[PDB]
């Protein structure tokens, strides 16, 4: 718009899900100059919504796609392209160079942060209106990381959650408040959460909600709620027995609000949730051991009630199909009474599970929320690992 | 190649009566079955196409039917002059395969 | 424009046809990253006209083009691209995800509706200004379908005809009136028509005409005329003996106005007509059994007089060449006294008739109307199925 | 902007370097329609920054890439494309035709000069607002050459340094002052420098600094400082013992301000420096014999003090990796107190050193300056010469 954005609405009644975006990137990339990506996401400008994702600097088909299972390198770069077109060599815009990103638009223009570096000496640089403004060098010296999906801004201020430290144990997570590229302040993570990675965040009624990842001990997901106005936050867990991280222990009868739920240590998968009282919906893979299938569950009050079991659901990716990372996003500039909630599901094709090929790319699926009850379909990446041989 | 199969190959009906000649493709050919008639020592005449559409000016007493892989031509009020060989053809995808022809004897 | 459109003109004298648009998509797609499409069409913005068509999510040449004879899947998507350029991976805009579409622009911005789903549990979502606004879940539960060409809007209101139900027998066809994405009302199909599929529609003098498809028993085409202002419609058949659907029985001497004309049950092909009294022109394939050839015929008063035989004609695609689907469109914002009438002809290349290859794509040909008598040419897709082997 | 640019600021405190741009052009060009280039650079419009470079008129992979080690021909052309995307056939803009360029934007629009011709009868044509305005035919008749990176403009006036003559001995170098395409005046090179090639220039506080190349005898680099306002210049050498040209004699204890430093005659490599008193930083390859590695060194007062040895450094390209040409650039329209200093490093892959292939292309790396101390990483072109065999 030509004015900062204020999250003035609340979420709309989430009664079912309608497909919003489909990539088909790996299927088309078997015969088009498509980029190998991973860690995908979706963010909207006032003007348009786009698929964002971390490039690997090669095409699926090019011989340099070999060994793209490695997450970080100097060939990675946050890139961006039209809603539902593949991430083609000829239509991707490079947003900045790095192997961890987050990107959001504040009403006036957008902030993109790409983190780069060796693991022991990494730096974040905060791009604003496509020029580097601020940079933040490492603080704990072992892999500074961030969101992996869009951030949310209220009146110029965008909280961005960063973790620096070990994924196996206590790490230094700090919440930074930027406004227009400059750091307005930062505080350290406070609350009952025990470890923070890859926070999926959305914003309503002047407040920001982030479902993150507990990599050390959590199988239930930790939640940070940030007051963008007062520049404070808190962190608790999702009480619900409906465990949503992956791999996970099987779901209990009663769960744990102020602590990690035991069972699968040193692992996770980025994930999201829509926490709105009765209108709460959660999403987990269907498999407890692997990233196969992805499903949405209405679990009224899952944040707060520690025996909330699901009342309505929706199958998104079939359990005989692969999934991966998920994250929240909304089109904050779309017309209406409220926020249409939406999310995305990375579809990881490649190594390690499908190691007949040596690349790891992924596809993207997006859905937004309908007040209706629309019927459901499953949405497969779709490629046959056998035509690339 | 889609194989069209006709059985039996000889049929006998009386005058004024009815005959049903079965034809059978070896995969769903979507009603794309043509029936030709070859009057003893003449050309074929395209009788029906798409299982039941009569060509220009064959009398409505020639009725075809079918689905899938099973089609049939019916002739009612059999004239002494319907004695001929009836042939099903497939008209769905190349090459255009025929059936053996069924001979219609008048009894 | 920055204002709704009102169909204030009438059609121009249609005396012959001049080529407006040529794709050559399959010919160029034998060595370019071209998309496999079908169900093509053309719609105009105030600004520009574009070719629209349902993508299959693969390039002609890529190994995933195999089995694109199947009409619906989760890899299909309404895409759009420049007038007469091929539908390339790098220049297609994805309008929405689904296997049945319709798209029109109301003077201010455009409406695109993509239908998706399993056959027994499908949903329509109505995109307006590139954001999902309304969605409509199925009503009869066996393949909800719609237009397959552009819709027409008068003062914000766009009637869109939808059928849900069986293509072999009575089905639930409803006319929906949208304005700006929201449903203003909908009524059920009323009139003498017996089944409705794929209505080609154009608009003049505040009224909307739709030539559709009778799939159950019709070989003559059923016609819906919708008052966009009063939000009502009626349906009768094209009286003319000049049968225009395909496959068809051979044309009679006298025809049938208020009923389907007998002969070829459970079949058709989407088709169009320009019904304007003496200035009526109809178009049919040249072949009665197959989709080969396409020709235009001036048949004065074909809607109403049931012995109207053609007085002038024009060969568009040669009978030794393939055709496919046709539909109407006009550039409602073009300058002048009247509406230049135009249409398109899908050119289906591939399976099932040319099964030496396993893909089904198509090319597009467009023509608009000249008051002149311009001489004629035939317009072949042009590719040789033998260079893809 | 819609107004000429005045260099009103000074450089910012240069304390470390943050990556600004990465191409990965050769890696992606092994399976995308990428152009073979060399002599790359980066210039900014008010609006955006772009990678510029001299095309060779072929793709890496096309059979006409063979013999692109030759510098000049009629297939070369100054081309331009998005920050950090590869120089693709489908996204490059041809700026003009020639084998030596320089390009800069004066606040209002941009000047591009491409030099062309046989070596004994060459001509420069100065394009302004994408139309040829002025042209300058040769003066010494043996290869008229120029900058190879962006020029700098103050209030309409852009000094551009040209050399015409021998690279082995005295040559006719003239400084031209253009304003809007027309020549405002030109003077001949004056000062203690002995030969001038490929001047890297940046601008601050109404003055223009150019670190050039001494091809005849210099191993220390000659520096031209141009008053854009008064239209005068002077030339001295970089006093510092920290020799920065390549190949070079090993660095001494004491150096030479007003003369070339002896040791390696008839050779160099285009290079740059940021001369700002204590805040001076220099850059040289790491290897004295070859173009491998590239590193930045803080050498306080290196212009003037002839015993300045480095106090802080930063490794940019590893000595086990290839480098090539470097040049300065800044985003003169970026917001703030000062000029963020930046540079680029051409990464030459191909012949002659890697002659297993017959092409010579290159990749690009860009970095800008941080006031912070950000940690360092090395940035390899990245391709494996073995996958092109
Ligand atoms: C047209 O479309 C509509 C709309 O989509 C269709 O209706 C929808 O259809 C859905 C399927 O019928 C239905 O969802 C279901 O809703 C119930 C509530 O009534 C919900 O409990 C279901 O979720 C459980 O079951 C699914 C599989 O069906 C599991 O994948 C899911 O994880 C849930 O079970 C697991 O978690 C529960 C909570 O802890 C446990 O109680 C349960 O034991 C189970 O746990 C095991 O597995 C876990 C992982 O798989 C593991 O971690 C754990 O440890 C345990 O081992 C399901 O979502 C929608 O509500 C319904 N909506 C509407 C409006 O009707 C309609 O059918 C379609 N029509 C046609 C003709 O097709
Ligand atoms: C330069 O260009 C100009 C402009 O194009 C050329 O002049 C034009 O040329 C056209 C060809 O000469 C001419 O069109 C014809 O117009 C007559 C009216 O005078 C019209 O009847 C013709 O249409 C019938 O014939 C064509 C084949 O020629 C058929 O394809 C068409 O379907 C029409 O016949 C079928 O339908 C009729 C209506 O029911 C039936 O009466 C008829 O029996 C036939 O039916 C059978 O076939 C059907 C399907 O094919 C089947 O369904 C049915 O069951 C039956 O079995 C034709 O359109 C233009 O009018 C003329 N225009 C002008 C301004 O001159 C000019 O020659 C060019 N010059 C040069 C030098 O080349
Ligand atoms: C996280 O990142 C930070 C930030 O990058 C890291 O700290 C930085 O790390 C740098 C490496 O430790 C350090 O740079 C060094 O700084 C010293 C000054 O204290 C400087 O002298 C060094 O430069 C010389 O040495 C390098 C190799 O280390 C050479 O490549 C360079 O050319 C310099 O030596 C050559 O030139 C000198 C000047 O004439 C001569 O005195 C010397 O003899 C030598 O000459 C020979 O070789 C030449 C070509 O190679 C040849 O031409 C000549 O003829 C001779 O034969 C070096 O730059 C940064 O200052 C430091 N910055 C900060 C803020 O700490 C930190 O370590 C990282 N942390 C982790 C955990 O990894
Ligand atoms: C690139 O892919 C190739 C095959 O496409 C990989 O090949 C293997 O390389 C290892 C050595 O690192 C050998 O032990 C295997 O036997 C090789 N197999 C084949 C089929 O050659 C290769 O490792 C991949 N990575 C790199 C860095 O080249
Ligand atoms: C994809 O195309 C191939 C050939 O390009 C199809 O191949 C046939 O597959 C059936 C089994 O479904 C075999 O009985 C045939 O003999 C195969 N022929 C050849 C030449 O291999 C294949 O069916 C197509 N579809 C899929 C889903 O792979
Ligand atoms: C183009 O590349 C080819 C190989 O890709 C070069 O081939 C050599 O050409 C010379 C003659 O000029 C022969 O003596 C060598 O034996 C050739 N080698 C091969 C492998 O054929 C060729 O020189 C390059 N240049 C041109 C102008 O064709
Ligand atoms: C945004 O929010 C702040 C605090 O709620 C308010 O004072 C400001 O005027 C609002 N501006 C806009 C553009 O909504
Ligand atoms: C459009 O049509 C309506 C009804 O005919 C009329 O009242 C309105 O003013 C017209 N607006 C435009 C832009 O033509
Ligand atoms: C630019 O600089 C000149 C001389 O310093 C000054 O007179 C002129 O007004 C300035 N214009 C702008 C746009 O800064
Ligand atoms: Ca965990
Ligand atoms: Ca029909
Ligand atoms: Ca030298």
């Amino acid at each position: 718009i030509r004015d900062f954005n204020n999250l003035t609405k609340g979420l709309c009644t989430i009664n079912s899900w309608h497909i919003y975006g489909k990539d088909n990137a790996v299927r088309i990339g078997e015969d088009s100059d498509v980029l190998v990506t991973r860690e995908p996401y979706v963010s909207c400008d006032p003007d348009e919504c786009r698929f964002y994702a971390l490039s690997q600097g090669t095409t699926i088909r090019g011989k340099h796609s070999n060994g793209t299972i490695h997450d970080r390198s100097q060939y990675r770069a946050l890139i961006s392209w039209p809603l539902s077109s593949p991430p083609t060599v000829y239509n991707s815009r490079v947003e900045c160079i790095g192997w961890s990103s987050t990107s959001c638009h504040d009403g006036k223009t957008r902030m993109s942060i790409c983190i780069s570096g060796p693991n022991n000496n990494a730096s974040a640089v905060i791009w604003y209106n496509r020029r580097p403004v601020t940079e933040i060098n490492t603080w704990a010296r072992n892999i500074l990381r961030t969101q992996e999906s869009e951030c949310v801004c209220h009146n110029g201020v965008c909280p961005v959650v960063f973790t620096d430290g070990s994924a196996t144990g206590p790490a230094e997570t700090r919440i930074y408040y930027f406004k227009e590229g400059k750091i307005l302040k930062w505080e350290p993570l406070a609350g009952t959460a025990k470890h923070i990675e890859e926070c999926s965040c959305y914003g309503e009624r002047a407040e920001i909600t982030c479902t993150c990842r507990d990599n050390w001990q959590g199988s239930n997901r930790p939640v940070i709620r940030i007051d963008p106005v007062a520049m404070t936050h808190t962190s608790q867990y999702i009480c619900s027995p409906v465990l949503t991280d992956n791999p996970r222990p099987d779901d209990p009868t009663v769960g744990k609000c102020n602590d990690p739920y035991p069972g699968n240590n040193n692992n996770g998968v980025k994930g999201f949730s829509y926490l709105d009282g009765v209108n709460t919906w959660l999403g987990r893979t269907i498999s407890i051991a692997s990233r196969s299938g992805y499903e949405m569950l209405k679990v009224p009050n899952a944040l707060t009630d520690d025996k909330s079991k699901p009342t309505q659901g929706q199958t998104i990716v079939l359990n005989t199909d692969w999934s991966g990372y998920s994250g929240s996003f909304m089109d904050y500039w779309a017309e209406g009474e409220c926020y249409r909630a939406c999310f995305y599901v990375e579809l990881i094709r490649g190594r390690p599970k499908e190691d007949k090929v040596w690349w790891t790319s992924n596809s993207i699926v997006s859905m937004c929320s309908s007040t209706e009850f629309l019927g459901q379909w499953d949405w497969p990446d779709g490629a046959k690992i056998e035509y690339f041989l | 190649d889609i194989v069209m199969t006709q059985s039996p190959k000889f049929m006998s009906t009386s005058v004024g009566d009815r005959v049903t000649i079965t034809c059978k493709a070896s995969q769903d050919v979507s009603t794309a079955v043509v029936w030709y008639q070859q009057k003893p020592g003449q050309s074929p005449k395209l009788l029906i196409y798409w299982a039941s559409t009569r060509h220009i000016g064959v009398p409505d007493r020639f009725a075809g039917s079918g689905s899938g892989t099973d089609y049939t031509l019916t002739i009612s009020s059999v004239q002494a002059e319907d004695l001929a060989l009836y042939y099903c053809q497939q008209h769905y995808s190349p090459p255009w395969t025929f059936g053996g022809g069924t001979k219609l004897e008048i009894k």
